[PDB]
């Protein structure tokens, strides 16, 4: 279960900015952190963590003037180099505990849409191919010992201290498994006398799953795999399809291999 | 720079006409990240939850919309999108068997 802190930040005008904040624990979110708000929100009881209420209030503050000046420093580096408009960056970083004691850590960032620069070690580095200015932003943001130095601490005492003790409070719940129901249903016709054969599958808890059309222990090809998509409840859907002829339609099964069930798979027969 | 969403509608539950259930209306892919996202009912919205925005490997944008509804031989559910990228609002149909 490795850990990102996410930042979505929209530039529109110069009225009208908004920044929000939403960090992943495995597939689930912890925290939330809404633009309307200057305190970061625990979505779990084991979202605190190990952390104490100083050691939050601390990273709380550390944030919140981060969010602040990152606002008003784009805005400059924006009418001091009469870039576009709007924008919108976006900031993924986090880490996650490897075996033995190491732990790798990040800071990448986007701007429209695809990389631009992220932290290495030490200093901000470029992203390879990106517009002409942001070499030049990457100068500035280079001069400032201050904001260097925080970003390191970030990454390298606060990540790790912070997901060690989450992944102790958030352990059984990170760790839990959801049985998936499952059901067949005929889909809109391929063509005459063809069916297109569905079958869903809902409610697994964590993603990795494995869903296949059998004809006993031949699997179908021809088996066009959905994505998996998001439910609520924070458990998981897909669907897989099979364009086949209306008459080789017996015998058919949907099998469904899901860490929950063990070694017992779901098995269904179309009827 | 700009992608448009794809989006996919499901229920929650397997569809049995008069048992509550949640319909879903998944919208990913995209990017800038301002979308608007509404659950219709024969036409009309409905009251419905999303999650917070967030973003996937390649930074481009997803976002679930649900909300409660009774399937029922007669209604019919879909899901209407709008984004930069779309000169008239997406439609999307639910349909029951896919
Ligand atoms: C818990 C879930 C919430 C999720 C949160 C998402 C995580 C986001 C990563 C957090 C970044 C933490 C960095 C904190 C460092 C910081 O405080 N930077 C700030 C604060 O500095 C201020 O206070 C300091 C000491 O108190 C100094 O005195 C400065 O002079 C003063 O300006 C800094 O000034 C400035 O805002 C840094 C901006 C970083 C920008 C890098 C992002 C790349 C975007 C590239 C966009 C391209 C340009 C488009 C025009
Ligand atoms: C900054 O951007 C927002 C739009 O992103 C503008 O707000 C709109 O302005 C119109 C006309 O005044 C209002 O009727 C709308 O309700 C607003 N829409 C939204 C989505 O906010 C705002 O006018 C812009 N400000 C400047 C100074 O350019
Ligand atoms: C979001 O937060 C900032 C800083 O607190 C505030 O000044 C701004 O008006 C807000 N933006 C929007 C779009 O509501």
């Amino acid at each position: 279960f490795s850990f990102q802190g996410l930042q979505i930040s929209s530039f529109a005008n110069r009225s009208w900015t908004r920044t929000d904040g939403l960090a992943w624990l495995g597939e689930l979110q912890p925290y939330t952190w809404r633009n309307e708000s200057d305190t970061i929100r625990f979505l779990k009881p084991w979202s605190r963590g190990t952390f104490s209420d100083q050691q939050w209030e601390q990273l709380q503050h550390t944030l919140l003037v981060y969010r602040s000046s990152f606002t008003r420093d784009i805005w400059e580096f924006v009418e001091k180099l009469h870039v576009e408009y709007p924008l919108e960056i976006q900031i993924a970083t986090g880490c996650e505990l490897l075996p033995r004691n190491i732990s790798e850590s990040f800071l990448r960032a986007a701007f429209q849409g695809r990389d631009v620069l992220s932290f290495q070690g030490m200093s901000w580095v470029s992203a390879p191919d990106a517009p002409p200015f942001i070499q030049e932003v990457i100068k500035v943001l280079n001069q400032n010992q201050g904001t260097k130095e925080t970003v390191h601490w970030l990454l390298h005492d606060i990540w790790p201290e912070l997901v060690r003790g989450v992944l102790q409070t958030g352990k059984s719940e990170l760790e839990k498994q959801v049985k998936p129901e499952a059901w067949l249903s005929s889909g809109p016709s391929p063509g005459p006398g063809r069916l297109l054969l569905v079958c869903h599958v809902s409610g697994f808890y964590p993603k990795p799953v494995r869903v296949m059309w059998m004809r006993g222990e031949q699997e179908e090809p021809g088996t066009r795999q959905g994505d998996v998509m998001p439910n609520a409840d924070s458990t998981w859907y897909l669907r897989v399809t099979l364009d086949v002829a209306a008459g080789e339609v017996a015998g058919l099964s949907c099998q469904v291999k899901h860490s929950s069930l063990g070694d017992q798979d779901i098995i269904l027969y179309w009827h | 720079i700009q992608r448009p969403p794809k989006i996919q509608v499901y229920s929650r539950h397997p569809p049995e006409d008069g048992k509550p259930n949640y319909l879903n209306c998944y919208v990913y892919g995209f990017h800038p990240p301002q979308i608007e996202i509404d659950l219709l009912k024969n036409g009309e919205k409905i009251k419905s939850e999303q999650s917070d925005l967030s973003f996937s490997k390649d930074w481009s944008f997803y976002l679930l919309s649900h909300a409660e509804f009774t399937p029922n031989s007669k209604d019919q559910y879909s899901c209407r999108v709008k984004h930069v990228t779309l000169e008239q609002p997406r439609i999307v149909k639910w349909d029951r068997d896919l």
